[PDB]
RNA sequence: AGCUUUACUGCAGGCUGUCGCUGAG
RNA sequence: GAUACAGGGUGACAACCCCGUACUGAAGACCAGUACGCUGUGCGGUAGUGCCAGAGUAGCGGGGGUUGGAUAUCCCUCGCG
RNA sequence: CGCACGGAGGCGAAGAACCACAGAUUUCCGAAUGAGAAUCUCUAACAAUUGCUUCGCGCAAUGAGGAACCCCGAGAACUGAAACAUCUCAGUAUCGGGAGGAACAGAAAACGCAACGUGAUGUCGUUAGUAACCGCGAGUGAACGCGAUACAGCCCAAAC
């Protein structure tokens, strides 16, 4: 039979209907007076955190982090460019949103490692990801066979390599065939033309 | 008055001095921060690319 | 774990304290104060300290002019050494 | 100017850097102060 | 070199203690002897007066005092 | 190279419409 | 003399004056807590069953960047889905 | 009894010097962390940010360094085009963040010598200056495959 979770995600395919919509509404009122990162006791979207590595357990934590919308906050040249080097407005960053919230929810955690994350909506100027973090020191999670790997020295600051799933998929990781000539097996090594 | 030697009578003034970090006479003791090594403006030590040619 | 004391500072000047005002004059730790200076003297020599002057020297050690009670007497004190 | 204690322990080596290679250094080595500094001549850090 | 290690591992804690004292001493006296410019001096004294105290101290935390 | 303008081409900025935030009758 | 005629030193050109050199052997480090071996677990197959299998995703549109990627690169951003 | 061939003196058969391994000591500033300071000073200290938590700094983490290499971001211009704007120089220089002894990649929603075929991923040789791009100018520029190197394949979410 379907599991109790199946309807979690299930009201997530349209947070803009029924139920689902009202809390998004009230919850939102809230989170606009909260901070960037606010540490949260319970994932707001259960099937998607368990989904991607989440357990009630010791040592697993979870962040919901608010950006701003849109492109890049960027300043004009101050020094001679060629007209294909004065934009200003139209500049987009290479990281995408949900990837600069990982990065900001690690750097206050700076003990915690980050194991993914996931969009809970956004309002007209922000967004709002919740990120799930792994204590690599507590022993609740050294033993633990599913999670015990990021605890290794390699997996240091994985979030700010790229390592992550969100880092993985935005590098243009995600095709093993045609399209991914200068993605694999980094941006670097193919000389940044990713 | 003449910008040259006449305008170097009145530099009495103390600014750079021994940096407690990196030893260098490079700490500003106006703006507490050293040229040299960076003490007082980052944890990290100051360093640059450019501080050597490109391809060394 | 540094010594209060170095050594006897022992110059002309330093004899007329010694003779005339009852005064030994020691090279010590800069990071001693007076009072340690004061204690570590009495108990070494076994005498009693009445005042202490310190000067923080060109040399990069630290003077100590020490005047003794009435009691004791520097030039004996200072001769057995 | 005023010297702090720091400072002045700084000088004080300065000047005591500021003195000649001993006598049997010469024999010792069967035969210079590279560092010999002048108060006016030379300039000190700080 | 007159006072050998197996000598002062026979030593009692406190006989180490103020042998200690003892050879600090002798030490202080010297660079007050030296201070005063005094010749009576034998330079190899002085030195071994530093690696004796070295060797009772080096001692003193092998045996845990 | 600095400067000018109804030189060429662009880039900020301002004004204005539209979409999102955005709801009830 | 030579399984040693590499090199160096030594009051001038040295296999045989000295260190070494060939041969033989020893130790440490790396390979590696790897290979091998072992303990436990249990692989797999037939038939039936619409019980399960990752969503702002797949995909579309507006604006950009990037690429050899051209209608047919990869990515960002706003909207839709 | 250093470089370093002096003087005086000393150490060594109680086996020193010297070499290897292991240990002791290891001032102050320094990430610098009780607070302040041009290496000092003032009155008990994981400062700051975190995880766990006996909710007490009790147990832990981070910080900074390193020759370059590596990964993730920001990103010029001189120059070339015999001018110059797209293009080129170049995702280069330089900047921000971060890991390791190597990084990164990696067990197909692949390939598409179209097949009754191959079978994770780097890398090397080649495919090839080919296909593709481009004021279709100057210039730019792969991949599948193949020959090699080395080989290794697995764990969750959910159903119950
Ligand atoms: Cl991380
Ligand atoms: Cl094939
Ligand atoms: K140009
Ligand atoms: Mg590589
Ligand atoms: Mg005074
Ligand atoms: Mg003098
Ligand atoms: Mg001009
Ligand atoms: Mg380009
Ligand atoms: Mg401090
Ligand atoms: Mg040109
Ligand atoms: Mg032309
Ligand atoms: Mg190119
Ligand atoms: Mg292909
Ligand atoms: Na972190
Ligand atoms: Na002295
Ligand atoms: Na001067
Ligand atoms: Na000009
Ligand atoms: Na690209
Ligand atoms: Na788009
Ligand atoms: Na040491
Ligand atoms: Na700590
Ligand atoms: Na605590
Ligand atoms: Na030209
Ligand atoms: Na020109
Ligand atoms: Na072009
Ligand atoms: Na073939
Ligand atoms: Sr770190
Ligand atoms: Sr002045
Ligand atoms: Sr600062
Ligand atoms: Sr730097
Ligand atoms: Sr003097
Ligand atoms: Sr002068
Ligand atoms: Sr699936
Ligand atoms: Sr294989």
């Amino acid at each position: 039979a379907r599991s109790a979770y199946s309807y979690i995600r299930d009201a997530w395919e349209n947070p803009g209907d029924g139920q689902l919509a009202e809390l998004q509404w009230q919850r939102q009122q809230e989170w606009r007076n909260e901070g960037a990162v606010e540490r949260i006791e319970r994932p707001t979207r259960l099937d998607k955190a368990r989904s991607q590595g989440y357990k009630a357990k010791q040592g697993v934590i979870v962040a919901r982090v608010s950006v701003r919308k849109g492109s890049a906050r960027k300043r004009r040249h101050k020094a001679g460019r060629r007209s294909k080097r004065q934009g200003v407005t139209r500049i987009t960053r290479r990281k995408d949103i949900q990837r600069v919230a990982e990065e900001r929810a690690s750097r206050t955690f700076p003990n915690l490692r980050v194991l993914n994350s996931y969009s809970v909506g956004q309002d007209g100027r922000q967004k709002w990801h919740e990120v799930i973090l792994i204590d690599p020191n507590h022993p609740a999670i050294q033993n633990d066979d599913d999670l015990s790997w990021i605890c290794a020295d390699d997996q240091a600051d994985r979030v700010f390599r790229g390592l992550t799933g969100a880092g993985r998929r935005n590098r243009g990781l995600s095709g093993k065939g045609k399209g991914s000539e200068k993605t694999r097996p980094s941006l670097r090594s193919n000389g940044g033309k990713g | 008055t003449g910008a040259g030697t006449p305008s170097q009578g009145k530099k009495n003034t103390t600014t750079h001095t021994k940096c407690r970090r990196c030893g260098e006479k490079s700490y500003h003791t106006k703006k507490k921060v050293c040229s040299s090594c960076g003490f007082g403006k980052s944890a990290k030590r100051r360093d640059y690319e450019w501080q050597s040619k490109a391809g060394e | 774990s540094w010594d209060v004391i170095k050594h006897p500072h022992v110059t002309e000047k330093a004899m007329n304290d010694m003779d005339f005002q009852n005064k030994l004059q020691f090279a010590v730790d800069d990071r001693a104060s007076k009072g340690e200076v004061a204690d570590a003297v009495e108990e070494q020599y076994d005498v009693t300290v009445e005042q202490v002057n310190t000067q923080n020297t060109m040399d990069g050690e630290k003077k100590a002019v020490v005047r003794l009670s009435e009691d004791d007497d520097a030039q004996e004190v200072a001769s057995r050494i | 100017g005023k010297k702090s204690k720091a400072t002045k322990k700084r000088l004080a080596k300065l000047d005591n850097q500021n003195s000649r290679v001993p006598a049997w250094v010469m024999l010792k080595t069967d035969r210079r102060n590279h560092k010999r500094r002048h108060w006016r001549r030379n300039d000190t850090d700080e | 070199t007159v006072l050998h290690v197996q000598e002062i591992r026979d030593m009692t804690p406190a006989e180490r203690e103020a042998e200690l004292d003892d050879l600090k001493t002798e030490l202080l006296n010297a660079r007050a002897v030296q201070a005063a410019g005094g010749a009576p001096e034998n330079p190899g004294r002085i030195k071994e007066l530093r690696k004796a105290i070295a060797r009772i101290k080096t001692i003193q935390g092998e045996e845990g005092d």
